[PDB]
């Protein structure tokens, strides 16, 4: 275990004996990380790095079905909801019950709004947010049932009914503008075949304006880099076949450089604290850049591994992410929640699965029952529901209007 | 008439008179509810008469008030912020008292999209910015990292042109925590739109005053990636001191980001055309494997990536 070696004692923070909230905060974060790295040697027992999925599994099948009124926050993100249990469920290899399946769809078509797009819940206005989660939830379903439920004529004129003069998409009609909404637009419009020749003409540009000097990508033109707005402008790119709008290499360096020396984890922007659901939006990048660069004919490019250390990660999501009672968690001492589910359990497959070409090469970390099934690096979906969902969205046209 | 959501005293609107005269809509979750809720009484009251009133277009001013209690039982919830926003322009609602309003409920949750959002609505309608940099740096006041906050900060002073005094915030904020990276994003944000960066007096300026920051906190991230971010622009090669001068802090403040922006001096130096490419090249090969093997383990894929990239490229 890379994180237990004496080594790696070396890797806490240098103040430089210059504290500020900022070195203060990270020390706070390492104290309470250290103390669960040296929790087996406290108490004599070997470390067995398990990933405890049937405490994961009861969380999340109960979930499913119905949440306590503390999600009442979460009112107006009920296909979120939906798509982060599927997918946990699905990571872990559990089944969707044809009859829970069904289900899930009908409340779906009851979100989906007659001009096209998810709200957040039945009756809300549409949303890009939900109607991102909504497809992706139907997709990790895949039956007709599932892929009948969108109304793709209406889709696409959601689509177009957001789209902006400079590129962008607004989020919901009077509502706001930032990297999220492309992302969102690219992958419903690519897994529903829904794409016209200029839905995204102007889109692969405005993304570009959102890279800054650090060399991640900021929410709008102007802001800090961020793991969760820097996934969404890469991912969006690929599915527009546009990453090298980008300065990939500026890129490279700014998300590895987010990785955690001591904690193993990503942090969301620089100067700021490790926390498990970037174990997907942070560490999900690098598949994605290896595969643009790869494109390019980068001769450089691992064989085996991604460009980041899936050994700390796997660890820190291990050791300091999982809740006993089940579920995962943004760091140790914090609530869980099906959100960090969702992406802790989405990172570690994405740590444990390589691959480029025909190069295979896993490393699970712990028990080899660790092993998740596998996540596709731009829908966050299984492979197979990617293939399924697109050959099956194949057969229909574009639409017209 | 507001009775607080929060109030001793407050009443479910099913027991309200002034409300006895519509029939509330509860919600449609279906036959075999999925992520169903188990909503409290208080926000399932409320709800089921905002549905009520939604759905008959009720654009009254009991419609309104209670918007604002279904607002602070789920401030995420965008449908009823729109519907709010039809009612401020219908009943014709000072703007500047639904300003007070924004400005409490941001100051008890500023981590929320739709309350920003609604601030900037509401001063675009008014078309007056003047409470916005001084509200602004109350809540980085209290959370001097805030995303929403700085994004707001930066929508205020590029549509209502108000750069003058942010360089000079921004130096505040950079004596509370040189370590904050917002507010090196802010610097050149300003910067990049108002003299910018080829203005050799202004660059010369911001690479010694981050050369500076870096002497004090040589292990503080930020202040190495945006001295990176300034000069990366034209090539760090273009600038024959900087290696140099750092070459020098090697003993003294001589962290993994110093070794690591040697190595990124010596890329593009050989991308360059520089003079002893051999000689270059392997200084750059050595520090990657340092870095990889040793001072930077977190990153050895990365730093074998550029060892490998560089061979290829320089060999
Ligand atoms: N401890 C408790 O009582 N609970 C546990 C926590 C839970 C909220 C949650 O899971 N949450 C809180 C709300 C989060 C939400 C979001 N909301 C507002 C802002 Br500003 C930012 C982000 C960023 C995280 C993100 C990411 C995606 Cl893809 C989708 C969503 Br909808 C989000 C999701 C996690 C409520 C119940
Ligand atoms: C498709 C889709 C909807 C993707 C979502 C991407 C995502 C998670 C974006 C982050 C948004 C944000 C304002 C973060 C800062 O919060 P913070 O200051 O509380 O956390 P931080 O300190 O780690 O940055
Ligand atoms: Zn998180």
């Amino acid at each position: 275990l890379y994180s237990l070696r004496p080594e790696h004692a070396r890797e806490r923070l240098q103040d430089d004996s210059v504290e500020t909230v900022t070195s203060i905060e990270q020390a706070k974060v390492e104290e309470k990380i250290q103390e669960v790295f040296s929790s087996y040697k406290f108490n004599h027992l070997v470390p067995r790095l398990v990933l405890q999925r049937e405490k994961h599994f009861h969380y999340l099948k109960r979930g499913l079905r119905q949440l306590t009124d503390a999600y009442e926050c979460l009112d107006a993100s009920r296909p979120w909801l939906c798509y982060w249990i599927l997918h946990s469920l699905e990571l872990l290899d559990e089944p969707i019950p044809q009859i829970v399946a069904t289900d899930v769809c009908q409340f779906l078509e009851l979100c989906q709004s007659p001009d096209g797009g998810f709200g957040g819940g039945p009756g809300q206005y549409p949303h890009l947010a939900p109607t991102y989660a909504a497809v992706n939830a139907l997709c990790i379903i895949g039956t007709e049932e599932a892929y009948n439920v969108i109304n793709r004529e209406k889709l696409l004129q959601y689509l177009y009914s957001l789209k902006q003069p400079d590129g962008s998409f607004l989020m919901h009609v009077g509502g706001e503008v930032d990297v999220r909404s492309a992302y969102c637009a690219a992958s419903v419009a690519s897994l529903t075949n829904i794409i016209t020749p200029d839905l995204f003409e102007g889109t692969a540009e405005w993304i570009a304006r959102c890279q800054n000097w650090e060399g991640g990508i900021g929410g709008v033109p102007g802001m800090e880099a961020h793991g969760g707005y820097t996934f969404c402008g890469l991912a969006a790119l690929v599915i527009l076949k546009k990453e090298r709008s980008l300065n990939l290499k500026s890129l490279l360096q700014w998300v590895t450089s987010r990785q955690m020396r001591f904690e193993g984890g990503f942090q969301g922007r620089c100067n700021k604290l490790v926390d498990g659901c970037y174990s997907f939006w942070q560490a999900g990048l690098l598949p994605l850049l290896h595969r643009a660069l790869h494109a390019q004919g980068d001769p450089a490019l691992s064989m085996s591994h991604w460009m980041f250390h899936q050994q700390a990660l796997q660890e820190y999501i291990l050791m300091c992410c999982q809740c006993p009672a089940g579920g995962l968690l943004d760091k140790p001492g914090k609530s869980r929640d099906f959100y960090h589910t969702c992406y802790c359990l989405s990172g570690l497959s994405i740590a444990q699965h390589f691959g480029s070409g025909a190069m295979l090469h896993d490393v699970v970390m712990g028990v080899p029952e660790n092993v998740l099934q596998p996540t596709h690096p731009v829908y966050n979906i299984g492979p197979d529901k990617v293939i399924q969902a697109t050959t099956h969205f194949l057969q229909k046209p574009v639409p017209g209007f | 008439g507001f009775l607080s959501l929060d109030s001793p005293t407050y009443v479910l609107y099913r027991d309200r008179a002034e409300w006895a005269d519509i029939d509330p809509v509860p919600q449609n979750d279906g036959p075999s509810p999925v992520v169903q809720i188990i909503y409290s009484e208080k926000f399932r009251d409320v709800y089921d008469y905002f549905r009520a009133v939604l759905q008959r277009d009720e654009r009254s001013e009991r419609a309104f008030k209670l918007t604002r209690d279904a607002i602070e039982l789920n401030a995420a919830n965008y449908t009823v912020w729109h519907f709010r926003r039809v009612l401020l322009r219908s009943l014709q609602k000072d703007l500047q008292e639904e300003m007070n309003y924004i400005t409490a409920i941001i100051e008890e949750q500023p981590k929320n999209y739709q309350v920003w959002h609604h601030r900037r609505v509401l001063v675009e309608w008014l078309k007056d910015p003047s409470q916005e940099l001084e509200f602004i740096a109350d809540i980085l006041n209290q959370d001097a990292k805030n995303y929403h906050a700085w994004q707001h900060r930066q929508w205020v002073i590029q549509e209502f042109r108000l750069w003058d005094n942010e360089l000079q915030y921004v130096d505040q904020l950079l004596k509370e925590d040189v370590r904050n990276n917002s507010v090196w994003n802010q610097r050149h944000f300003v910067i990049s739109n108002t003299t910018g960066y080829s203005d050799r007096a202004v660059l010369e300026r911001e690479v010694q005053y981050t050369l500076e920051m870096i002497k004090l906190v040589p292990h503080n991230e930020s202040a190495w990636n945006y001295l990176k971010g300034i000069l990366q622009d034209r090539g760090l090669s273009r600038y024959p001191n900087l290696l140099n001068q750092l070459l020098d802090l090697q003993p003294s403040h001589s962290s993994p980001y110093l070794i690591a922006f040697l190595v990124d001096i010596y890329e593009d130096m050989l991308e360059n055309q520089c003079d002893n490419k051999e000689d270059i090249l392997n200084k750059a090969l050595e520090l990657c494997e340092i870095l990889a093997k040793e001072k930077d383990t977190i990153r050895k894929e990365y730093w074998r990536y550029i060892g490998r990239s560089l061979q290829s490229k320089h060999s």
